[PDB]
RNA sequence: UGGGGCGGUCGCCUCCUAAAAGGUAACGGAGGCGCCCAAAGGUUCCCUCAGAAUGGUUGGAAAUCAUUCGCAGAGUGUAAA
RNA sequence: UUGGCACCUCGAUGUCGGCUCAUCGCAUCCUGGGGCUGUAGUCGGUCCCAAGGGUUGGGCUGUUCGCCCAUUAAAGCGGUA
RNA sequence: GGGGCCUUAGCUCAGCUGGGAGAGCGCCUGCUUUGCACGCAGGAGGUCAGCGGUUCGAUCCCGCUAGGCUCCACCA
């Protein structure tokens, strides 16, 4: 998903920050965001 | 949902808001509160979303102090008419809110309940807000 | 009740009583009751037309039929076309229920037209309706008909009269001694409804009474009693009474032979019905709650047996489901045998064997686990079904008691007894306060 | 109006 | 006259807008006046208002009367300062 | 789009709908490549990258629009007085 | 675009400015009626169009829904 407001949902998710946009993976495919 | 039920005048200047908080500034009653950064006008509807906001998360607690009323009507023109031939009706009340002023108040809760109470109820305001706390020197 | 002999009975009452006479006022203080003020010979008296769905009477009230509100637009035309006239003749159409009421009345200009007012009392097809009786067309009715509802003579200001329909029967007086019975033809025993059906009218009260007068129904011990009643009928000899069994009442101008239990003996028509009755109340409430509330005890009853069969019911579903768990703990480990109902699967060793009995049906499915699971669910849903439909039963006999206690009480006893019953049950709960 | 009918 | 029309207004007085002299606009926001009083005018001599409580018989929250607390919460013909 | 203002034109800036010819931007209708799906497969839903190409014949009404008939991979929104 | 009142029993629709949803018509049950489809009582329907706030109870108070019927929109 795709949203500016790119936020942990559970505790599993860790923020990332590949080529200068914000990101968050987990083992949860669901939680997968990413911004720009 | 907050009005004056009589005013002595129902159409009014629309001011000014230049200045920091007159009155207001320290948070005095509550435990913790909202300290406003930012001027605007703070129409009840966005009073009475914040309240709900609070006060649903707060099922279980004390009550909320809200320390803005909104006093001060505005006036509001029908749509598509040519400019001027008279000022327009009034259609609500807003809160005149400076920057340092308290908006909220809440005492009888943890920490971190009343930090997500306190920004469930920021993120409906339209101004810039932060988490203040009372202090004792004293 | 109510009928033609009852009719020309008050008809030659009111020739007697009121002859020619004076209307002074006309009052209709509610829906259906028409009050006349006649000024008759020697005193005021006090006529009353009711045209009421059940309690539809013609008599000589003496009692103050108190609130005279604001008049309705029939009351108004009745005063602006029959007050300040006389009274020609009451007479009556013939042996129905018509009565003619011949009113000399001066019109508003000055000059002098007859009007006829018709009373029509047939319970809930009861109106009264003026004519101006020279063309017969309808000046205002009492009930307002539409061309579609009561398509058959229909009621409005200004359209032709068209009179009640014909019944097909004799006129049962001055008739004959052999008429009478050369046209009802009693084959298998339905004498009163022909009686009933084969005169001109005749309530079935007076059929079941002259049935009880002839004595053993024969072709011989029957007209004899008719002729007898008509003759009592004819010669104005009349002895009003009223008589009751339980509670409901009855009125009649002749005396009674069948269904005693009371006497109560009146002098006129006009006391009797000033007596019985007022005009429901207390009787259309023993009306209303009597039948109505014996009738509703027995189906709620009813309804409480059949719970308690479909209650039993669930009670041998709760075994079926038993033997429903049994036989998915049986497939849970299944399909240790083979898919169709996994039937006696078990580990010879190293295996606690079940092994229960069970009966097997094919054993599902798409899904293999959840098919036994679905089962144990039913088994689960089947005791708690064991607790509540035992508790249902319970309340069930509870209330079917209740209700046989309250058909007993109903089916008679005190007037006293049944007031404070209404007292304890309202008691019993709190109850908006 | 503004009709082009010129003559 | 935020085109003209339709609506509204046209003279005088009071407040705000008016930015701590005066003045200052808009089809800006609020109201009144086209009078009244032979006295409510002039002079002389006296006095101080409205509300709360207590007590009172017809007085109950209030008709009329005594007391305190009353720098004006009254009144000043008519309306704002 | 409907509006607001009246800056340009009243010694003229022709105004709707169609026909002909097009061009441009994606906030993409299809086709192409993907992520998440409460995606079993077909068909789907949502969100990305992508303008290369193509995006219909009628009945009604001056009509744009709209409704309906029959198709289609789809019968896309707008700007260019 | 601007304003009004409702949206409640299969239907027509009350309910007074918050004190606990009802009348008429429809459908059944029982009584009664000699007879002409003329009478009586007793039953069910409603989340009061819908949604969450208030207070001890909300058709009533409030916003936004969703509708109906209101009553008009001077132009090129």
């Amino acid at each position: 998903k795709v949203r500016p407001s790119v936020k942990p949902i559970c505790e599993k998710c860790k923020v990332i920050r590949r080529k200068g946009k914000v990101m968050v993976i987990c083992e949860n495919p669901k939680h997968k965001q990413k911004q720009g | 949902m907050l009005l004056p039920k009589r005013v002595k005048y129902r159409r009014e200047h629309r001011g000014k808001m230049r200045g920091r908080a007159k009155g207001g500034t320290e948070v005095h009653f509550g435990e913790f509160g909202i300290q406003a950064l930012e001027a605007s006008w703070i129409t009840n509807r966005q009073i009475e979303a914040a309240r709900i906001a609070m006060t649903r998360y707060m099922k279980r607690g004390g009550k909320v102090w809200i320390k803005i009323f909104p006093s001060k009507p505005y006036t509001a023109k029908p749509l598509e008419v040519r400019m001027g031939s008279g000022k327009g009706a009034p259609e609500g009340w807003v809160a005149v809110v400076k920057p340092g002023k308290v908006l909220f108040e809440i005492s009888g809760v943890s920490e971190e309940v009343a930090r997500e109470a306190l920004r469930l109820a920021s993120h409906k305001l339209p101004i810039k807000t932060k988490f203040v706390k009372r202090e004792e020197i004293g | 009740s109510f009928d033609g002999m009852f009719t020309y009975g008050m008809t030659h009452e009111l020739n007697e009583k009121i002859m020619g006479g004076r209307i002074t006022k006309i009052h209709q203080p509610y829906k259906h009751d028409v009050i006349f003020h006649i000024r008759a010979k020697g005193k005021n008296q006090k006529l009353l037309l009711s045209a009421h769905p059940s309690y539809s009477r013609v008599h000589i009230t003496a009692q103050a039929y108190e609130n005279p509100s604001e008049p309705p637009m029939f009351c108004m035309l009745l005063r602006k076309h029959i007050e300040g006239g006389f009274i020609e003749k009451i007479e009556q159409a013939g042996l129905d229920r018509i009565m003619i009421f011949h009113i000399k009345s001066r019109n508003e200009i000055g000059d002098e037209t007859v009007r006829k007012l018709y009373v029509e009392i047939m319970g809930r097809h009861s109106n009264i309706i003026l004519t101006d009786a020279a063309e017969n067309v309808i000046i205002d009715g009492l009930k307002h008909l539409s061309p579609s509802m009561n398509s058959y003579r229909t009621v409005l200001p200004g359209q032709d009269y068209k009179l009640p329909p014909a019944q097909d029967k004799i006129s049962p007086l001055e008739a004959s001694e052999d008429d009478i019975l050369r046209h009802l033809s009693f084959q298998e025993g339905r004498l009163d409804k022909q009686i009933v059906d084969h005169f001109s009218g005749v309530s079935p009260l007076f059929a079941k009474e002259a049935v009880h007068r002839a004595g053993l129904a024969n072709k011989v011990t029957l007209p004899k009693a008719l002729l007898a009643l008509f003759a009592e009928v004819k010669e104005h000899r009349f002895i009003p009474n009223i008589t009751t069994v339980n509670g409901k009442e009855y009125f009649y101008l002749l005396e009674l032979t069948h269904l005693k239990g009371e006497a109560r003996r009146f002098d006129s028509l006009s006391e009797l019905l000033d007596r019985f009755y007022f005009g429901k109340a207390e009787r259309d409430r023993v009306k209303q709650q009597a039948q109505d509330l014996e009738r509703f005890v027995v189906n709620e009853r009813k309804k409480n047996a059949n719970k308690i069969k479909k209650l039993e019911k669930t009670l041998e579903y709760s075994e079926n489901a038993k033997e429903f768990q049994l036989y998915g703990e049986l497939l849970t480990a299944n399909l240790y045998m083979l898919k169709k109902g996994d039937k006696q699967a078990e580990v010879i060793n190293y295996y606690d064997e079940e092994s229960p009995t069970i009966t097997i049906p094919l054993n599902p499915n798409k899904t293999p686990s959840e098919n036994a699971q679905a089962y144990f669910t039913k088994y689960q849903k089947a005791k708690n079904s064991v607790a509540v439909v035992e508790e249902q039963i319970r309340l069930a006999q509870e209330e079917i008691e209740y209700f046989d206690q309250l058909i007993q009480q109903l089916s008679s006893a005190s007037p006293r007894d049944i007031s404070e019953i209404r007292e304890e049950l309202v008691e019993g709960k709190y109850l908006r306060p | 109006a503004a009709a082009a009918a010129a003559a």
